[PDB]
């Protein structure tokens, strides 16, 4: 179906108490008035600011934020070199090589994130079998100088170490869902 | 009645639509006559206004008449009469019975390679 | 058809040496018959069983990397009984391997990988 | 029609055209089997004519005018 | 939601709508952070039976297409693409503003 | 090897519309370094002119000269309107990049870029 | 009834069909194939030499008033002998349908525009001609519309490389954009993403 938007159904003739009625309003500025006061109505509201750095914006344990490799609860790292997240990275943004451990473990030696190639997506996060590589909920991490957004596996393992306490939290609240 | 307005922006309505249809038809008609009998073009050109100059001369109101041709609006049945007045001359300069120019190269038209 | 027999792949006819196999006047006509067992350069172990096809007229599927084409023989290999068949045997061979393909050196180099998703 | 006039002031515009020199140039003289000019070298000498002028010369009659004398009767026969 | 009575009045009077039956900001109605955790269901292919993936295999009913005359290969009434669009009904809900 | 023309039946009326093009660019060169303004001389942009055509000079397919005199054209129109800026049209004469040698030798000690 | 598989409405099919051999029929001095997908979409491949009389009976024929182009597009093959293959997707309000015309060209043959036909034609031959190369006849101003001011060759192209030839920075020196041959810090990695087992054995083509 379909209606108009400005077409009038019929008319409403020529009366001379709709000419008074236009000739007031075009002489008298009903409308501004009228947009004046809902203006005003507006400022007697309440406005919808928080204070910011004392009051943060409301989120989601589904948050996309940065970037961190997880343990075991035994304290090995959750990363098994298997390179799904270098393959579904949508920017190329990983880097990894990896060798066998002095352990025999199939371990990483280099997993490096650009995050100024990185688009925030999660393909990796949710292409990790392990659930390694992760995507906590930090975003206030910007920096001053463009090689700090070159991260490294002792960075991401260092931002996993640091948010562990929130992003097992978040997987744990979250996991149920994927 | 007589229709207000035809709804769309930039055409005009018509007084007369049934007048300025049976005048375009047989406009069409005439022209599609100089065509080869052989022209398919021709031949269905010829059906659909033969069809649609009937339904014109069969009734005579304009509602039930844009009804009938399901065309949108009359205005619209004009304008697109107009159209296919031009187009039977493009066509018929252009001449696209004559058979196919130049096959393809072997390759040309396989998917996927 | 000189030293030759005809048989037919999905209907398609083709000449064939006689002793040629199955798998081998499929990859003929051009289709490659799924395998696990099979190698061109091995001797015929026939253990695998991923190589099962429909011959036309014929009521068991047959091993196509063991099976020697006799004559007029149709074989169907797209067909329900051959999915069904491929169906079933991945499943046999997928029911006791290890999920081990994050650790694993056949990331995109496994067979058995491949043609699961294929069959 | 100034004949003196125009054929100096082209050989002129010759003279002050960097790429030959002021030795071999003739007005006889033949822009590439003598002078080892280039066509676009000629077009060249053609729009120094066109601009020095101040009318507008076709690459019709620039491709014929290829020596002064048909340069200098073609200004001539112009004007 | 804060607000005093007179402000209330003096905001509903100068918008001309009542603003406290529909405010901007969220105070309660909203849903709790922390949620029960859920389960999620299975689909139709969740079976144990009668599942082979042969008979739901969509990916491969796709053909090439049919081709209906070519340059190599290859009284009756005039057609067209579709049957005419039918006129679209004005609505009954609100046909003008 | 029949083929279908675009614009030029043959080789003379392709050089035609090569002259003209050449004409045309010479008569905007002192007109383009006065409006940008330029580092460059009227003489190099000149000769850069022709340093581009002598580039595309061994052609003799009239579709493909008539290809690059459609190129030239819009090339020049885009010089005509100011929309190629001053980095655009001094992105012809590469003074930031350092000129690979040419030679065995330099080209040995460079790498191994044959 | 399988809620796997998508539901297909074969009066599309028919009536489809059913066109093509109406316009193939009418135009068989331009139309080289008619096909209809199992998508239900009609293709009409023509000659290039019939691209102004096939787009102008589809604008202004009684039965087809395909008065709307979506879009027009090409598409690089360069394994055929007229690599690009140019792509006009039309659509009919009247009847409620949707036709693609395909026609083929070379690096030498251009192929005349269709602005006389569609509007929309100038801006969307003028970004053919930007990617690809494909020069159109009496363009009103064909030119780029898309790509930097001098840019040489046309990216959309197979051949042409993802990162391109030339990068642009800033030198002090010259205090200019400067272009340079291109480096890169890290190189793009190609990823050899193809199963060597046959997916689709409706598609497989006879040997060589
Ligand atoms: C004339 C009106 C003057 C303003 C006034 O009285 O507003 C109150 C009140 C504002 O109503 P409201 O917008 O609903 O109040 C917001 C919340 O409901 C209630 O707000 P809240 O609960 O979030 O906190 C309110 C609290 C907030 O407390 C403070 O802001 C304290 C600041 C201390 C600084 C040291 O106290 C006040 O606002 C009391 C009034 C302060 C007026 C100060 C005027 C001078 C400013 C300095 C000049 C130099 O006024 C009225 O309701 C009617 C005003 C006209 C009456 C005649
Ligand atoms: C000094 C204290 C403050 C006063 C002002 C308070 C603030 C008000 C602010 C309102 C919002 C203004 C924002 C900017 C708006 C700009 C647009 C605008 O104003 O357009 C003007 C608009 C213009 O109207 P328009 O733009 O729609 O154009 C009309 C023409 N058409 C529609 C065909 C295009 O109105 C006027 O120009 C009228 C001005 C006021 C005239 C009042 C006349 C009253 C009667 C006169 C006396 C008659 C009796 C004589 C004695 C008889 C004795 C017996
Ligand atoms: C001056 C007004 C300032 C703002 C007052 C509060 C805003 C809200 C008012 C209520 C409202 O929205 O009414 C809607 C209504 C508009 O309703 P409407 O636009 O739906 O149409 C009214 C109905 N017909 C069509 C019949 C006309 O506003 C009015 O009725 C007010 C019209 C204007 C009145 C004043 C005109 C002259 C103004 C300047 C002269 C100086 C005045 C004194 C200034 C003193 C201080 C400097
Ligand atoms: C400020 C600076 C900006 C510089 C911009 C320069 C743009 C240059 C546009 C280039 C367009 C072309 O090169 S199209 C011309 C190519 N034409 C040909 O190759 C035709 C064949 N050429 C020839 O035969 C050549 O010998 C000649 C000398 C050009 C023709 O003369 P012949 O007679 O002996
Ligand atoms: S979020 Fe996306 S772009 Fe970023 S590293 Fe993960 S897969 Fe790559
Ligand atoms: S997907 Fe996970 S386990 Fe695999 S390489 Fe990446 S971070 Fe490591
Ligand atoms: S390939 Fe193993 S049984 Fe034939």
């Amino acid at each position: 179906t379909y209606k108009y938007v400005n077409k009038k159904e019929q008319e409403s003739e020529v009366d001379m108490k709709s000419a008074t009625d236009n000739a007031a309003r075009i002489l008298m500025w009903t409308e501004l008035i009228r947009g004046l006061g809902m203006t005003l109505s507006y400022l007697f509201r309440e406005p919808a600011t928080i204070n910011y750095p004392f009051e943060k914006g409301p989120l989601s344990p589904r948050f996309r934020g940065e970037h961190a490799l997880r343990r075991y609860p035994s304290g090995e790292e959750r990363c098994i070199a298997c390179k799904l997240c270098e393959a579904i990275c949508p920017a190329q943004a990983i880097t990894i090589e990896a060798e066998p451990r002095a352990d025999g473990s199939r371990r990483t030696t280099r997993y490096d994130i650009d995050m100024t190639k990185c688009i925030y997506c999660g393909f990796c996060q949710e292409a990790c079998p392990v659930d390694a590589i992760v995507e906590g909920p930090n975003f206030e991490f910007s920096t001053e100088t463009h090689e700090e957004l070159l991260y490294n596996k002792e960075k991401l393992l260092n931002n996993g170490d640091k948010w562990e306490a929130e992003i097992a939290a978040n997987i744990q609240a979250d996991y149920l869902y994927r | 009645l007589l229709k207000k307005t035809t709804g769309l922006v930039g055409l005009a309505v018509c007084d007369t639509p049934h007048e300025r249809l049976t005048i375009l038809y047989t406009k069409t008609l005439d022209i599609l006559k100089h065509f080869p009998k052989h022209a398919a073009y021709r031949k269905y050109t010829e059906q659909i206004t033969n069809e649609k100059l009937d339904m014109v001369k069969a009734e005579p109101d304009v509602k039930k008449l844009e009804a009938l041709l399901q065309g949108g609006e009359v205005e619209e049945v004009i304008l697109q009469a107009e159209k296919e007045l031009s187009l039977a001359r493009k066509m018929l300069k252009w001449k696209p019975w004559e058979p196919l120019v130049e096959e393809p190269p072997a390759n040309q038209w396989k998917w996927p390679i | 058809a000189s030293n030759l027999i005809e048989v037919f792949v999905d209907g398609q006819s083709v000449m064939v040496e006689p002793g040629t196999t199955v798998l081998q006047a499929c990859e003929k006509v051009g289709m490659q018959i799924p395998r696990f067992c099979y190698h061109e350069r091995l001797s015929v172990a026939g253990n695998c069983r991923m190589c099962l096809v429909e011959i036309e007229k014929a009521p068991k599927v047959v091993a196509a990397c063991a099976m020697p084409v006799m004559k007029g023989w149709n074989i169907l290999t797209n067909s329900e009984k051959s999915k069904k068949a491929r169906e079933g045997v991945m499943e046999f061979l997928l029911a006791n391997h290890p999920l081990d393909c994050p650790i694993c050196d056949q990331g995109g180099e496994c067979d058995l990988q491949d043609q699961s998703m294929m069959f | 029609l100034t004949l003196d006039g125009i054929k100096d002031r082209v050989l002129y515009v010759l003279k002050l055209y960097d790429k030959i020199d002021p030795e071999k140039l003739s007005v006889n003289s033949h822009f590439m089997k003598d002078l080892g000019l280039d066509s676009l070298d000629q077009v060249e000498i053609i729009m120094a004519m066109e601009d020095e002028f101040g009318f507008e010369i076709p690459d019709i009659d620039a491709e014929k005018l290829m020596c002064p004398q048909e340069i200098v009767d073609y200004i001539a026969d112009k004007k | 939601a804060s607000a005093t009575r007179v402000i209330q009045k003096l905001r509903n009077w100068a918008s001309g709508q009542d603003l406290q039956a529909k405010l901007q900001l969220r105070y309660q109605e909203i849903a709790k952070r922390t949620q029960p955790p859920p389960k999620l269901p299975v689909g139709p292919s969740h079976k144990l039976s009668n599942n082979y993936y042969c008979t739901r295999d969509g990916r491969r009913e796709v053909v090439p297409p049919s081709i209906i005359m070519s340059s190599q290969k290859a009284e009756k009434k005039a057609v067209t693409p579709a049957p005419p669009m039918k006129r679209w009904e004005l609505s009954k809900d609100q046909p003008y503003l | 090897t029949s083929v279908k023309p675009i614009f030029s039946r043959d080789l003379n009326e392709a050089k035609r519309r090569v002259r003209e093009l050449y004409r045309a660019w010479y008569r905007e060169v002192p007109n383009t370094v006065h409006l940008m303004q330029l580092d460059i001389t009227v003489k190099q942009g000149r000769d850069k002119v022709r340093e581009m055509f002598m580039k595309n000079a061994h052609v003799t397919d009239p579709r493909v000269v008539d290809l690059l005199v459609i190129k030239g054209k819009m090339e020049l129109q885009e010089t005509i309107k100011v929309w190629k800026q001053r980095t655009h049209v001094m992105r012809f004469f590469h003074e930031t990049e350092t000129p690979r040698p040419k030679d065995f030798l330099s080209k040995f000690y460079m790498g191994h870029d044959p | 009834k399988r809620p796997t598989v998508r539901p297909r409405s074969d009066v599309t099919h028919k009536q489809l069909s059913a066109f093509g051999e109406y316009v193939a029929e009418i135009l068989p001095k331009y139309v080289q194939q008619v096909q209809v997908s199992c998508l239900d979409e009609l293709e009409i491949c023509i000659h290039p030499d019939g691209v102004i009389p096939t787009l102008t009976f589809l604008r202004d024929h009684t039965n087809a008033q395909f008065k709307s182009l979506a879009d027009l597009t090409a598409v690089d093959v360069p394994t055929r002998q007229n690599r690009f293959e140019i792509v006009y997707n039309l659509l009919s309000l009247r009847f409620n349908s949707r036709i693609r015309v395909k026609t083929y060209a070379d690096e030498l043959t251009p192929i005349d525009s269709i602005v006389s036909v569609h509007i929309a034609a100038n801006w969307y031959e003028r970004e053919v001609w930007d990617m690809f190369g494909v020069f159109f006849f009496n363009h009103p101003d064909l030119r780029r519309i898309l790509t930097d001011y001098g840019f040489e060759g046309h990216p959309f192209r197979k051949d042409f490389p993802l990162t391109g030839y030339v990068e642009l920075r800033y030198d002090d020196e010259v205090k200019r954009v400067v272009a340079e041959p291109v480096e890169l810090a890290q190189e793009f990695r190609k990823f050899d993403l193809n199963s060597p087992w046959e997916a689709f054995p409706a598609y497989r083509q006879p040997p060589e």
